[PDB]
């Protein structure tokens, strides 16, 4: 029986390679490991406190554009929608 | 998205490139004594099965134990990786 | 040519020290006359059997890679005159010009070589150790493969007085005569310093300018077409390219060397 | 007549050493197909004929490598020219 | 078996640059322009030196401004400066 | 691209040809068509493939494993075999003296006399000529070639080359007719070969067998069916075996020393 | 750097020394660089037409050279902003070598990704002797590739054997498939036949596929020998 | 013309593609075209790229995305080796239903969707190599990677001892499988079935 961190499990669909079957490969992968992101006025969701609940550090905190990575406009409107939702009773 | 070019630098060496070496293996051994001496008292009736380890850690060398090559890699692959304009 | 040979004997099974000589006879002789690959470039070519200065063509250059330039991101604007356009983020060189530039370049070498010229081909990217050595082999020129000792030309009577100098005649025949201390102790200036990787050998280019010595190089889409007497638009990177261009210059030199060693025969 | 340098490597850093290496390299290319199956001159000894003060450790190691490989050519297939070139060292 | 200051200045460059000795010793005039005494604050004691700009040229159509520097003698730097100038001769239109 | 090699004085062959062997005709359906057809077929297979920069004879050996390349390999060998075939059937008349060569052909060369003597145990080469015909007639069911073959055992033996087998690479000589059921004893050789090669290349080395071929006689339809005929398959072999320019065969045996 | 002077001006420089006395004997090369004077102009010469898409670089649509209200139903009369934004740098700017054939290349390789997987002879051999009759998707020397399909669709759009680019390419697309289909059978025939005619094989595609793979397993097995175990001590 | 020359350039014969050279995403179809080099060029250190490939590379097959880049290097991974997988498909000798081939065997203005075998197959579906295929050995994932193509292992009866025999080295162990068959989902993915002979 064996630990997870040591056994790639490529799905059958893919193309397994001799190297692919190696630990090096496992490490490699790790290293290289959204309707809002799609393009919907994030502000329009000024209420729906459900959608906004997403891009939230789960501590009433929005995220720096290192995680959210949403468009400047999308993220700022998402942030505005969250702030507006705070005003709109729900969330 | 990802993108962060740097400004030219004297050299892109690395500071103390941390290779990683386990903490004085003895330091862990002595620590566990005080991690089983705080409770059970000194030379715990259990620590007998512990001091057995911190013994030779000292003995000949009270301190059982009294690098990296990236700086040249950097020195050689910076005047190439840096996207400086021509000249 | 096999002094250390003991032709097995009579029953002895083919000696595996000479069995190979059978394969050698199986080569130069029978070899593979039945089917012979033709119309195919070989890295072996160029460096040895190169195009005479007049035999060059745009296609020959495009094939040898004397066109692919640096990226459309590292372009010293100083060559909007030698660039032909951008492709796949690479600035393709106007080989039409490269030809004119190579034509002239070759001319200088031949003329120089026809005048006891001291050529010194310089290249430092990896691989040119032979192409260059062989290049000077033909023109009886001189070559440098490693880094260029900064100071070779200007600070000569210090960096290069340990090495000895030979008195050569018009047929390049060592005179086999004594050269006095002071006589052999001076300056042996080159009369045509060819550079093959200008991008990173300026120390030589700048020195030669201040050494009143003509230069001939292989500018790219990055090297500055100005620090050299005869710039030759080309691709500094790949070695097939350089070896093609160097080759053309080399044979241009050889022909002159030939023509020169021929006047001597008239008398 | 013309006064001219003897070695084609003249202008390089350590010209004599480079010239010495070139002959060995030529030999190796010539007899590159010949199948392969100790008392070489010292660094200081090599310097006196080679570069002298301009001789570097890396250059010496390269020279040793060149000689050793040539020597390794199966004694039965070896040439007179190769042995003459190695005689020096 | 083995102006006079100039004789050497030239000989050296003859053996080095290729300029003809005779021209340097008989067809040039080195006339010093600035002969000061700069100095450096080395920790091993304030060290002095002798910067010197000695213009040498053939009063026909060739001038060269050469600088120089020594810590021993001012004239020693002038010799060096004659050198840097005979080395940097340039035709004046 | 590759280039069908020009035949010595093809000038005659164009309308004349090899005395006895063939007038013009023959090579018209072989060297000047068959050879080109597959020479191009290979040149077309070589397109875009390293296998080409090197002479197809080199490729013939190269294309030994990766049987998935056999298509090219079989053709490749045929290309190589044919030229060897033409060389044996090459008139290769001597030049100079202006007057047409008096064909003082050196017959079985001195060395050849002893070579066969040991090869066939104190037997005459001419004796082998028909023995050869016997072997070929009873070692082929369709296409192939005939092949005198010198071995490291200096037994200058003859191999049952078939369709387009590798006269060198023992593992691919194409001798056993897998189509015609073989006696368990040949299977023994097969078993050996399975094992023999199984370990040879096992260290990155296809059996380094210096099984150098010597005399080639195409047994493809073009060889006999083209002109001589059907039952004349053996009869065609007859005239060919009757006379073979030895100059080439003289230089097909590691007889002397060099370097 | 900056257009230097003391590089292409050596003869001028030596001449002076040669006329004065700094030099006594002319540098041999002297004559050569006289016979072949050095190109000194380093002008950023301008461009006027794109070497490829045949486009023109240097024209303005004077309004009169137009009368149909734009699709945006509107007769424009006054010149527009860009239409007055001095575009001189554009002339010097090297134009893009746009080729519709390149799109077809990518299109075919996208539709046939295995063609990309197929080894291609990118190394160009003496491109000079390559006149190729492309009415057939096969040529002596040039191997089979999606590039052939592209150079093929050209006849069908140049000669006009077919109609538009899409239809043209497909006509050859099926032409390619056939050559590939026949090749596939040919490939198997060599073996099958050779397999049934005295042929032994040291290693096959399945063999490299297993040996190299099993080799890799050597490393992984040993590796987990440290990782999994080291954690037991790392946690016990 | 300069362009005409480039329009036929082998460099352009290769299309552009900036797909990552790591592609951690599940892979079914290849991402780039491998560049083959004759051993000759390899010693000459010539690969036809903007910059020469470092001698460190000893392969004759590499994949390139950027002839050259700001970093003054060519972005290439010498691990281009699909040449093996596809060939192994031939080593496996099994055809793909390819839905229904109306008229044209692959049938289909632009055939972007349902491209077809995807150059994984150009042989007549039915042939007699089928003779029960050729039980190609495969590496059981638990699914079994046969010739670089995973095929779900099937058997008359579940053999736990077989899996126990290889223990955790089930993938390390290779078992011959009479491939049932394979198929190319429109996403260019091959799904196949194995025959664990245990």
């Amino acid at each position: 029986k064996i630990d997870q961190s040591l056994s790639k499990k490529l799905p059958k669909g893919t193309i397994y390679d001799p190297f692919d079957f190696s630990m090096g490969r496992i490490h490699l992968d790790r290293k290289y490991q959204d309707i809002m992101k799609s393009g919907a006025n994030p502000l329009e969701f000024y209420a729906r406190p459900r959608i906004l609940s997403r891009y939230v550090t789960s501590t009433g905190r929005i995220q720096h554009r290192d995680i959210t990575g949403l468009s400047a406009k999308n993220q700022r409107r998402l942030s505005k929608a969250i702030r507006r939702c705070q005003a709109i009773g729900l969330m | 998205p990802p993108v962060y070019r740097l400004p030219p630098l004297p050299r892109l060496k690395v500071k103390k490139p941390i290779i990683r070496q386990e903490a004085n293996k003895c330091l862990v051994l002595m620590s566990n004594l005080l991690q089983c001496w705080s409770s059970y008292g000194h030379m715990s009736p259990k620590c007998a099965g512990l001091v057995t380890e911190l013994k030779s850690c000292t003995s000949e060398s009270a301190l059982g134990k009294r690098k990296s090559n990236i700086n040249y890699h950097a020195a050689r692959l910076y005047d190439r990786i840096n996207g400086k304009p021509h000249d | 040519p096999y002094p250390n040979l003991i032709p097995s004997a009579n029953d002895k099974p083919y000696s595996s020290q000479e069995l190979f000589l059978r394969q050698l006879n199986h080569s130069m002789r029978t070899a593979k006359l039945g089917a012979t690959i033709s119309k195919v470039y070989y890295p072996h070519k160029d460096i040895f059997y190169p195009p005479l200065p007049e035999n060059i063509t745009v296609e020959s250059l495009m094939s040898a890679g004397v066109h692919l330039g640096q990226s459309t991101s590292l372009w010293r604007s100083s060559t909007q005159s030698y660039i032909y356009g951008e492709y796949k983020g690479i600035h393709i060189i106007d080989l039409n010009q490269t030809l004119s530039y190579l034509k002239r370049a070759a001319k200088v070498v031949e003329g120089v070589s026809e005048s006891g010229g001291i050529i010194l081909f310089l290249g430092t990217r990896q691989g040119q150790k032979r192409g260059l050595e062989e290049a000077a082999k033909k023109t009886h020129g001189y070559y440098v493969s490693t880094r260029w000792i900064p100071g070779t030309l200007t600070n000569s009577t210090e960096i290069s007085g340990i090495w000895e100098k030979q008195e050569i005649d018009s047929n390049d025949n060592p005179t086999e005569r004594a050269l006095s201390p002071n006589e052999t102790s001076k300056q042996v200036k080159p009369d045509l310093l060819v550079v093959l990787n200008p991008t990173e050998n300026r120390n030589a280019l700048l020195e030669a300018i201040k050494s009143r010595v003509p230069t001939i190089a292989i500018i790219d889409t990055d090297s500055e077409p100005s620090l050299v007497t005869y710039p030759i638009p080309g691709n500094d990177d790949s070695l097939r390219s350089v070896n093609f261009l160097l080759g053309v210059l080399a044979r241009a030199g050889q022909r002159g060397l030939q023509n020169r060693l021929a006047r001597n025969n008239e008398k | 007549r013309r006064i001219v340098p003897k070695l084609a490597t003249f202008y390089s850093a350590n010209p004599n050493h480079e010239d010495r290496i070139n002959r060995l390299e030529r030999l190796l290319r010539k007899y590159i197909k010949l199948p392969s199956q100790a008392p070489w001159i010292s660094f200081d000894e090599y310097a006196l004929i080679g570069g002298g003060t301009k001789l570097k450790p890396t250059q010496y190691t390269q020279l040793l490598y060149m000689l050793n490989k040539l020597h390794n050519i199966d004694p039965q297939l070896t040439n007179d020219e190769i042995t003459s070139e190695l005689s020096q060292y | 078996l083995p102006k006079s200051k100039s004789a050497d200045v030239a000989a050296g460059l003859h053996k080095q640059t290729g300029v003809d000795p005779d021209y340097i010793t008989r067809k040039l005039t080195m006339k010093p322009l600035v002969m000061k005494r700069v100095s450096n604050q080395t920790g091993k004691g304030k060290i002095a030196s002798f910067y010197a700009l000695v213009v040498v040229g053939d009063k026909n159509g060739m001038v060269g401004l050469g600088e120089g520097k020594s810590r021993e003698e001012m004239s020693k730097a002038i010799f060096k400066a004659h050198w840097d100038a005979v080395r940097n001769l340039k035709e004046i239109p | 691209i590759h280039v069908v090699p020009k035949l010595p004085n093809s000038k005659a062959l164009l309308q004349n040809g090899v005395p006895n062997i063939l007038s013009s005709s023959g090579f018209k359906t072989v060297w000047f068509d068959y050879q080109r057809y597959l020479c191009d077929k290979l040149t077309l297979a070589t397109a875009g493939q390293s296998l080409e920069s090197y002479y197809p004879f080199h490729i013939l050996l190269k294309t030994a494993g990766n049987p998935l390349q056999s298509n090219i390999f079989n053709l490749a060998s045929s290309i190589h075999n044919n030229h060897l075939f033409v060389e044996n059937i090459l008139p290769s008349a001597v030049e100079h003296g202006t007057n047409s060569n008096a064909v003082v052909k050196t017959e079985p060369s001195r060395l050849f006399l002893s070579k066969i003597k040991d090869s066939f145990n104190g037997s005459d080469w001419e004796v082998v000529k028909e023995e050869m015909i016997y072997r070929a007639e009873n070692e082929v069911l369709g296409q192939g070639w005939l092949f005198l073959v010198e071995n490291n055992e200096k037994k200058l033996f003859i191999l049952t080359s078939n369709n387009n087998g590798t006269p060198y690479y023992f593992p691919r000589n194409q001798s056993f007719d897998l189509n015609s059921a073989i006696s368990i004893d040949e299977f023994a050789t097969l078993k050996q070969m399975k094992e023999l090669i199984g370990k040879s290349t096992k260290l990155n080395g296809k059996v380094q067998d210096w099984t150098m071929p010597i005399i080639c006689v195409n047994l493809w339809d073009h060889a006999y069916l083209h002109d001589y005929g059907v039952g004349n398959r053996s009869k065609y072999v007859k005239n060919v075996l009757d006379n073979l320019n030895w100059s080439v065969v003289n230089n097909r045996i590691f007889s002397g020393i060099s370097k | 750097m900056k257009i230097q002077t003391n590089a292409v001006n050596v003869l001028q420089r030596t001449s002076a020394y040669l006329k004065s006395g700094l030099l006594k004997e002319t540098p041999a090369w002297y004559n050569v660089v006289a016979s072949i004077p050095p190109s000194t102009k380093f002008t950023r010469e301008p461009r006027f037409k794109n070497p490829s898409n045949g486009h023109i670089i240097g024209k303005l649509v004077d309004v009169t050279e137009q009368p149909h209200a734009n699709n945006k139903g509107l007769y424009k009369t006054r010149p527009n902003s860009s239409d007055k934004r001095v575009g001189v740098k554009r002339l010097y700017r090297p134009p893009k070598l746009t080729y519709v054939e390149d799109r077809l290349r990518s299109l075919f390789y996208k539709q046939h990704p295995w063609e990309l997987s197929r080894p291609k002879i990118l190394v160009e051999n003496e491109i000079g002797d390559e006149n190729y009759d492309w009415s057939h998707m096969l040529q002596i020397g040039r191997p089979l590739d999606g590039e052939s399909v592209i150079q093929r669709t050209m006849y069908l759009i140049k000669t006009k054997q077919y109609g538009d680019m899409v239809e043209a390419y497909d006509h050859a697309r099926y032409e390619f498939y056939a050559l590939r289909m026949q090749e596939e059978t040919e490939q198997q025939v060599a073996l099958e036949e050779a397999e049934m005619f005295g042929s032994l094989f040291g290693v096959s595609a399945i063999e490299h596929g297993i040996q190299k793979e099993q080799e890799v397993l050597d490393v992984w097995e040993k590796k987990v020998v440290e990782e999994t175990e080291l954690m037991a001590a790392r946690t016990s | 013309t300069l362009a005409e020359l480039l329009g036929r350039s082998r460099i352009a014969q290769v299309a552009n593609n900036h797909k990552p050279l790591t592609y951690t995403g599940k892979k079914f179809h290849p991402t780039h075209q491998i560049i083959e080099t004759k051993p000759s060029t390899l010693y000459r250190q010539e690969w036809g790229l903007k910059s020469a490939i470092p001698s460190k590379i000893k392969s004759r097959y590499l994949v390139y995305n950027d002839l050259d880049t700001l970093e003054r290097i060519t972005t290439f991974e010498p691990r281009g080796g699909t040449q093996w997988n596809r060939l192994r498909f031939q080593e496996m000798g099994v055809p793909i239903v390819s839905n229904i081939g109306r008229q044209n065997p692959f049938f289909k203005k632009f055939n972007t969707e349902i491209i077809g075998t995807g150059g994984l197959s150009y042989s007549l579906p039915g042939k007699l190599k089928v003779i029960q295929r050729t039980v190609v050995p495969g590496r059981i994932l638990n699914l079994a990677a046969i010739g670089g193509f995973v095929a779900d292992v099937v058997f008359f009866q579940s053999p736990p001892s077989s899996f126990n025999s290889m223990g955790d080295f089930i993938r390390m162990k290779t078992f011959l499988f009479e491939i049932l068959e394979a198929s190319m989902e429109k996403n260019g993915s091959v799904s196949m079935h194995a025959r664990l002979l245990e």
